[PDB]
DNA sequence: GGCCCCCCCGGC
DNA sequence: TTTCGGGGGGGCC
């Protein structure tokens, strides 16, 4: 077996899967002797996931050659169901893979299950991710930001971002009223975690689809502070910070 | 007494493309597609009894080697094969990603693909396109004209004719030879007699003989065996005399025990295709029966009804 | 049931149980009992008309392959069951696909009746009874031969089960006699042949009838005459004196004679019609447009019969065509 | 050819009201992902970064998707990005939400003299030998359709190397298209 | 009356009818002065279930003669969601009888609810197919079986089952991919309720169906264990052990082919 | 998972 | 257009 990624627990591996398991179907994992990365875009060809863990998140870690693999989230997250929470989570794959090997192992009951999943034929060349001098880097705590997607999407179906001098404005113009939220630079001594920090340089205003910010916000439980980056005309970047690795999601903005 | 034999049907059922009688063209080309490789996706259409399921067995088989069992996804009408089967399995099949020799692909057989329902059929139709490069769809049908023209376009067709005596003759001799039949001339013109171009029914016809008397010649055939009554309806219909007419109708179908609905259906469907008699007669002879069908559907099914049928149809030939 | 067999009607108490109970088809029966024999079953199919025992066969034959416990090692389906493309899919693949829960063997599906079964559901059954054959046979019943598809006909062995020959008649008819303790003249069992047209069914009603009608059956013979009473049958007495009425006298003495044969005993014009034309069907026509006109006259007067209509105008049509039709013999 | 980011969608995919409301909808007026973080670097291709919507196989829309063509039929009026729809016959009943809301646009049967040079490359490149005055009998037996007339070459040159006249008939009458006539 | 038996609880027979209904149609119980047996075989021929209440979990079980009650279990579970689970319900049959009373007493108040249930004319034998010497033996919690069966089930349509030297193993092989769950027996004296016990004799590979599997699991409510027992030849026997009875599936394999 | 409803064929 | 019956495919629950 070329790549014999070990995680300590279980859970791990399924709290990144759902973190953006409801966004797309077909997901692509390249795994390197560096970790794994990988790069999906919705059907919609608007919302592009890009996940990449490290080497620090696996207990054990095994890679000849690159190996790419592609998968299906319904399938994945079956199979990943069917063993349990507190096991060990080991994926298996030769060379020239056609199926990948998940072992859940329990040393107390001295359970071991062995699903294979069958891979996918995936053409799609992934998008070459450049680094870009986004104009605001945004960074406030994920309860406040789900809160606040969540209670504005019940108004508009869509979401209007203004970025200006120590001002967020989280508009949410639509079918029931007007109603929006503010927020300004905030920090506290007592709970860092509570700290909105605002670093603009030229003034942003870019508007989102209510869906694909529900999407994003699903994930919250994965982290505790969420990254915004947000640029004059270009894809939203939101940024959660894994133990070790990310996971971000590039959502286009709409038409003027 | 409680363990079953094989049937020479399926225990002589060809497992190479060479071992496949008839239709040479059409194998052949089968035959040399399996040495190169780039299957199409071909639809075979042809009549019971001839060898279409076995030709796309063969081939997959011959084509796929060790990976039949992960490259041969088949479905027939005895398996749910509806909108959503085609959009999730076979879709998920096609999008699979295996491992294959340099020239081959994954196949997708349909067996019987005549009953399934346009939704799927359309369904079906952007899936053998986005993955030609490593799936092929092989239909199977009785019935042409039950394929919706979008996906008879994308195929190739292959129209399979009716075995001859002397090919049914041929895979007959082998398989007696394989068995060591005792047998005789006039048997084995009976059985392809009754064959009528079908193998199945041949080979179960020397099954049934042998099996049940022995030495295979007209006698005991005839004896399990009973002559086509299409035939015979033919003869009753062409009779130049009433009386003649009547004495066969008696004699050979209602004291053998034929209903009068099947006797009536018969004489429509071979009164449709006597290309001996004009056309306005046959009309006639169509409206008469016609007129006698409706009287048995109703209730009234009696052998005076067709004694009628037969004199008004003398009636109008004369 | 209920009770003794002695409760039952005849039809079901001589049930035949065995395959040498059955009569009129040796070699229907002599080919399956050689093909029990030897293991070589095939996908059976009995094509045959009403009362000619191909149940009975088909379920002797179950009773010798399997035995006494035969009901919990067949699956036998017929159209009081429904048989749908999700029956074919589900239930019968099942139980083609599984191995005997009671005792080792192969698996048998009787579907009677398959004539019933809608062409979706034949259709459906091609493939199941291809792939499973190594441990399961197919039997299918049928009375109408069109209903069936070309293919589970290919996939078949076809036996025709004629109608019931008079010597088996003849056989069957003395068994009961002997268990009933019954007597029978020779005429009577010639009219019960006659007007069984080759069917058993029809045999044991009628002579349960028989029985019934005798005041006392322990000594009492039964006649032509008592099946001529039970049924309600034209005696062949009555239609030849109508007939000779007919072909040579006035229509007065026509008309007065028909009356009086049919009062005589309340009997119907149908089987009078009936009786006519067996009689008739004998005769030596000198032209054939006489038996053309009878022929189409009177199966004109028993479509209209059979809708109801007048009973004197139809009785007056069929002596007027009888008269018409012969007045073209000269 | 004009630089526009295709989105399809295709009779494998359920096009129900309920998914229709829920997935294409949103990118009728929304920017494309894969166009910017693929045209980056591109000048004047702004067509790159806006989708072109393609519907293929509308007239496949059966009971597995309710409602979907009404829903097309009002996109078709509230569409930001340009839109296609592809059919085979335009003249059903249930084609007809369709009435006036779009461009309507017939491709009609190509003629023998459209297709002629490029069954000489396929001829020049396959090695076999297709006589020029056999290539119209062809096109009548699949009644103008370029994919069946390809597939039926492919086909025959697999064991005849030669497509001349003293076998034309034969391929013809077995490759006949059998299209049920109209009332 | 001829036969009348007292349930303390009428919820314990609506579980025990419950634990079987999904899988028959029909059932014929056969009363005897040692209690109840009932027979149902499913429309498949593919599955038996034989349940065998005994008299020590009835108030009172008073029988004279064996008695046989063809019913549906259709109606027979309509009525039962007719009675309270709070009443005592009795069971009161006659000499040959035409119909079953089901009586759902009340004590707190004065109501009594009587319900007549025609009878069938099933006419059956039971033939105890009860293999003398099976070739394994396991027996193990039943909420572990429920589990694999449910997770594997949504693999594929069949699971197989291998017996070999300390070792349990069940495989489904479907279209997505294939799973294999591994068990060795293993004995915990803390908690002797989660233990695994395999009795061994000749290795043994079976094939059933999951559908029958998942209707056999619904059993899992009446008994905290179940025990399998496998033998090449003969079907496979499904065993949840009650307070004075036991409930048992008789499950046919596959043909290999 | 199960009713409940609507739509669509039906010869050879 | 159109008088039952069977099958499919979606919508409440
Ligand atoms: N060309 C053939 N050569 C030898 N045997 C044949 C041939 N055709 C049919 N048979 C025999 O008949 C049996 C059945 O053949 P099939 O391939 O099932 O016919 P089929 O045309 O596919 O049936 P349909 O169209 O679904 S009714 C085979 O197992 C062979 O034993
Ligand atoms: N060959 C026979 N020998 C003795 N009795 C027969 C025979 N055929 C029919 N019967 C009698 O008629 C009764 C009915 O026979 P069946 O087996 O039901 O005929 P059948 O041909 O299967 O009826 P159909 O075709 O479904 S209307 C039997 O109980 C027998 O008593
Ligand atoms: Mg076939
Ligand atoms: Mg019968």
């Amino acid at each position: 077996s070329m790549l014999e990624a070990k995680f300590e627990e279980a859970s791990l591996f399924k709290r990144i899967i759902d973190g953006f398991k409801d966004c797309v179907q077909l997901v692509n994992f390249q795994c390197k002797e560096d970790g794994i990365i990988a790069q999906a875009v919705d059907d919609s060809r608007v919302l592009l996931v890009s996940l990449e863990i490290g080497v620090e998140a696996f207990q054990e870690y095994r890679c000849d050659h690159p190996v790419t693999l592609g998968m299906d989230l319904t399938s994945l997250s079956k199979i990943l169901r069917c063993g349990n929470n507190t096991d060990t989570l080991t994926l298996i794959a030769d060379n020239t893979p056609d199926s990948i090997i998940l072992l859940f192992e329990d040393t107390k009951k001295d359970r071991i299950a062995e699903y294979s999943l069958k891979l996918m034929d995936i053409d799609a060349d992934f998008l070459k991710i450049e680094e870009l001098q986004y104009d605001s880097t945004l960074s406030l705590p994920s309860s406040e930001f789900s809160k606040i997607v969540r209670d504005l999407s019940q108004l508009s179906d869509s979401i209007n971002i203004m970025i200006t001098k120590e001002t967020i404005k989280f508009v949410a113009d639509g079918d029931i009223g007007s109603g929006s939220v503010i927020i300004k630079p905030f920090v506290d001594m007592e709970h860092p975690e509570t700290s909105i920090k605002l670093e603009m340089d030229q003034p942003v205003d870019l508007t989102f689809g209510a869906k694909y910010l529900l999407d994003i916000i699903k994930g919250s439980s994965l982290s505790d502070r969420v990254g915004i980056r947000l640029s004059s005309e270009a894809p939203a970047l939101f940024q959660f910070d894994l133990k070790s690795g990310f996971l971000q999601f590039f959502l286009a903005p709409k038409f003027n | 007494t409680l363990s079953l034999q094989l049937p020479w049907v399926e225990k002589y059922r060809p497992q190479v493309l060479s071992d496949i009688v008839g239709n040479k063209e059409t194998i052949d080309r089968l035959q040399q597609i399996a040495k190169d490789g780039n299957m199409p996706h071909m639809i075979i259409s042809g009549m019971p009894g001839i060898g279409k399921t076995t030709s796309v067995h063969c081939l997959a088989h011959e084509l796929l080697g060790r990976s039949y069992a992960d490259g041969v996804l088949e479905l027939n009408a005895s398996d749910d094969r509806g909108i959503d089967v085609v959009r999730n399995q076979i879709k998920h099949f096609a999008q699979k990603k295996l491992h294959l020799p340099p020239g081959k692909h994954k196949i997708v057989i349909l067996d019987e693909a005549d009953s399934m329902t346009a939704g799927a059929q359309q369904a079906l139709r952007r899936t053998m396109e986005l993955y030609s490069n490593s799936t092929r769809f092989a239909f199977a049908c009785n019935q042409s004209n039950k394929i919706i023209e979008p996906l008879q376009s994308r195929c190739a067709i292959l129209r399979y004719s009716k075995l001859s005596d002397e090919d049914v003759l041929k895979r007959l001799l082998q398989i007696i030879k394989l068995e060591d039949v005792k047998y005789t001339n006039d048997g084995l013109e009976a059985i392809i007699f009754t064959a009528e171009g079908d193998m199945r029914q041949a080979i179960n016809n020397l099954q049934s003989t042998v099996a049940g008397h022995g030495l295979v010649n007209a006698d005991n055939v005839f004896k399990i065996v009973d002559s086509p009554h299409p035939l015979i309806v033919k003869k009753m219909l062409l009779a130049s005399n009433l009386e003649d007419s009547i004495q066969i109708l008696r004699t050979d179908l209602w004291k053998k025990g034929y209903s009068s609905i099947d006797i009536v259906t018969t004489s429509f469907r071979v009164t449709k295709n006597l290309a001996q008699v004009k056309e306005s007669v046959r009309l006639e002879m169509i409206k008469e029966i016609g007129l006698t069908h409706m009287r048995i559907l109703e209730g009234v099914g009696t052998y005076l009804q067709l004694a009628s049928m037969l004199a008004k149809i003398h009636k109008l030939n004369n | 049931e209920k009770r003794s067999k002695e409760n039952l009607p005849w039809v079901e108490k001589y049930r035949p149980e065995t395959l040498d109970e059955v009569y009129g088809q040796n070699e229907v029966i002599t080919t399956v009992r050689k093909f029990v024999d030897e293991g070589k079953l095939p996908h059976l199919l009995f094509y045959g008309p009403p009362g000619t025992g191909k149940t009975s066969t088909i379920v002797a034959l179950a009773r010798e392959i399997y035995g006494k416990n035969y009901s919990n090692m067949v699956l036998e389906l017929n159209a009081s069951d429904d048989r749908g493309i999700d029956v074919v899919r589900n239930q019968i693949k099942d139980f083609a696909s599984t191995r005997q829960i009671f005792s080792k063997g192969f698996k048998l599906i009787i579907l009677d009746e398959a004539d019933a079964m809608t062409n979706a559901a034949q259709n459906a059954l091609r493939r199941v009874i291809e792939r499973y054959t190594k441990n399961t046979r197919f039997c299918v019943l049928a009375n109408y031969a069109h209903k069936l598809t070309p293919a589970l006909l290919s996939r078949c062995t076809r036996f025709r089960f004629q109608p019931l020959p008079q010597e088996a008649i003849e056989r069957r008819i003395a068994n009961v006699l002997v268990h009933e303790k019954l007597k029978l003249s020779p005429n009577a069992e010639k009219a019960l042949i006659e007007l069984s047209n080759g069917d058993m069914r029809r045999v044991l009603n009628v002579l349960q009838s028989c029985k019934a009608t005798l005041d006392n059956p322990d000594e009492d013979e039964i006649s032509d005459d008592v099946i001529y009473e039970c049924c309600g049958a034209p005696r062949p007495s009555d239609l030849k004196a109508v007939l000779k009425s007919i072909l040579e006298d006035d229509w007065g003495t026509a008309h007065y004679t028909l009356n009086k044969v049919r009062s005589a005993k309340g009997l119907a014009l149908i089987d009078l019609i009936e009786g006519i034309v067996k009689i008739l069907e004998d005769y030596e026509l000198q032209n054939e447009e006489t038996r053309v006109h009878l022929l189409t006259k009177l199966a004109d007067i028993e479509y209209s019969i059979s809708k109801g209509g007048n009973d004197q105008i139809q009785g007056s049509a069929v002596i007027g065509a009888i008269k018409a039709s012969f007045e073209n013999e000269t | 050819e004009l630089g526009y980011d295709i989105l399809e969608q295709n009779a494998s995919d359920v096009r129900s009201k309920t998914l229709l409301n829920a997935g294409v909808k949103n990118a009728l007026d929304n920017m494309s992902v894969v166009g910017y973080f693929k045209h980056n670097e591109e000048a004047q291709n702004l067509n790159g970064k806006h989708f072109v919507i393609i519907m293929d196989e509308v007239d496949g829309m059966s009971g597995g998707d309710r409602g979907g063509v009404g829903q097309l039929a009002q996109f078709c009026r509230k569409t930001s990005t340009p839109l296609i729809l592809i059919c085979n016959e335009r003249n059903l009943p249930k084609m007809r939400p369709f009435d006036r809301v779009c461009l309507d646009i017939q491709f009609r049967r190509p003629d023998a003299n459209s297709i002629k040079s490029r069954l000489m490359t396929i001829a020049i490149r396959e090695k076999f030998k297709l006589d020029p005055n056999v290539i119209d009998r062809l096109i009548q037996t699949t009644r103008g359709d370029i994919r069946q007339v390809i597939n039926l070459l492919s086909t025959i040159s697999t064991t005849t190397k030669t497509i001349n006249h003293e076998n034309i008939n034969e391929i013809s009458k077995a490759w006949e298209k059998n299209i049920a006539l109209k009332p």
